[PDB]
């Protein structure tokens, strides 16, 4: 529901 | 910026295809990707999946918010639609030619805008429609795309290649040729 | 006759240096860059007049502009902190290959990574700068690269060309001679 969304940033992580 | 590594994130979304893309490059090299429709994590080298992982989920979510952005820009650009970039197109192989001897051709086209393509391998005018790999649209600092081709293939002196690459800001399609002998 | 189009993209970069982080985010519309954080500044920016609107809320949203503070820490030196122990020791050693092609003779030196290389040329032990004319680094999209450096020649009987490649991959300089015949 927000006209200007902001992208979400995340990160890789270490292979299980 | 002063830095001695980048680190990118590059997501796109357009109306045509590919309509999304979500992606890692570590120095302008892609290092895995989510494939949408799979919706899992692809790594570009094995040793990278082997020691990595990614939650895919993170990419579609991503996707999802660039999709909300776009319809909101379409009506506030008041439907603007950039201009098309026509592609350079180059041929080269990846090893030195010895004629026998496996290689692989590469066909790099860059400096093109929208990220809408076709590309097609001709051995001596005639298509080549399997065993070929591609990268994905490839993101440029100045927001046009660039993307790699790939065929395997013997080298031999009677034979002729061309990469056939289709846009829409080419009037006709461009084909690129190269042989053997060629510089 | 172009369809309609319309395109959207994102970009999330960290520029690693001297062991900080730069977070730099940045919003594109077709090929216009209309909003941006940086963390050098530690707020969003309006690149264009069509950014202002979410500069403007987003700037708003403390809690918006907290996660992207953290970024740098949170999500770049995270991620290159993974990188440093394995991605940044990806070395592939370059293949050299001389050959004849006025006169040229090509040094190929092929499918390396990464992408910081020395090549240099030298006729009967005396290195040369004229004529010399390097291609610039040829990425090849499969995380290796290729350059070729050529060398004008006027080839004398007896004449002892090497080409010289120096490589973080390689504890010593790799060289390939070609004696000149005619
Ligand atoms: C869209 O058109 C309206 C009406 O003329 C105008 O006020 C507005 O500035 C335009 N926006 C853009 C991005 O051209
Ligand atoms: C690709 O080919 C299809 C037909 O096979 C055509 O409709 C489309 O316009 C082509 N794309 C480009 C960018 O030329
Ligand atoms: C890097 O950090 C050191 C820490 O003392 C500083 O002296 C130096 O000026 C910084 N920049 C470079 C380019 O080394």
């Amino acid at each position: 529901p927000v006209a200007d969304a902001v992208i979400h940033a995340s990160g890789k992580q270490m292979w299980q | 910026i002063k830095a001695d590594h980048v680190s990118t994130y590059a997501a796109f979304v357009q109306t045509h295809r590919p309509t999304g893309e979500f992606m890692f490059e570590f120095d302008e090299d892609e290092q895995f990707y989510v494939d949408l429709d799979k919706k899992e994590t692809v790594w570009h080298l094995e040793e990278f999946g082997r020691a990595f992982s990614f939650e895919a989920q993170g990419g579609l979510a991503n996707i999802a918010i660039l999709n909300n952005n776009l319809n909101t820009l379409i009506q506030r650009s008041n439907h603007t639609q950039a201009a098309n970039d026509p592609p350079e197109v180059t041929v080269f192989p990846k090893e030195p030619v010895e004629l026998g001897q496996p290689n692989t051709l590469i066909c790099h086209i860059d400096r093109f805008f929208p990220p809408v393509l076709n590309v097609t391998w001709l051995c001596n005018g005639e298509p080549v429609t399997e065993g070929v790999a591609e990268s994905l649209f490839l993101p440029r600092t100045d927001y046009s795309f660039h993307k790699f081709h790939y065929l395997t293939f013997v080298p031999s002196a009677e034979d002729v290649y061309d990469c056939r690459v289709e846009h829409w800001g080419l009037d006709q399609p461009l084909l690129k040729h190269w042989e053997a002998t060629s510089g | 006759a172009t369809p309609e189009n319309y395109v959207y993209q994102g970009r999330q970069e960290c520029y690693a240096f001297n062991g900080t982080q730069r977070f730099l985010e940045r919003y594109i519309y077709n090929r216009e860059e209309y909003a941006r954080f940086d963390s050098d500044v530690g707020e969003f920016r309006a690149v264009t007049e069509l950014g202002r609107p979410a500069a403007e809320y987003w700037n708003s949203q403390k809690d918006i502009l907290e996660e992207k503070r953290a970024v740098p820490d949170r999500v770049c030196r995270h991620n290159y902190e993974l990188d440093e122990a394995v991605t940044l020791q990806r070395r592939v050693q370059p293949k050299v290959n001389v050959s004849p092609s006025h006169n040229l003779l090509v040094c190929h030196v092929t499918d390396f990574y990464p992408g910081s290389i020395q090549v240099r040329w030298f006729l009967n032990g005396q290195e040369e700068t004229a004529g010399v004319v390097s291609t610039n680094l040829i990425r090849n999209g499969d995380w290796t690269f290729q350059i070729l450096v050529m060398l004008e020649m006027t080839p004398q009987q007896g004449d002892v060309y090497i080409c010289q490649v120096e490589h973080t991959s390689l504890d010593s300089p790799v060289t390939v001679e070609w004696k000149a015949t005619g």
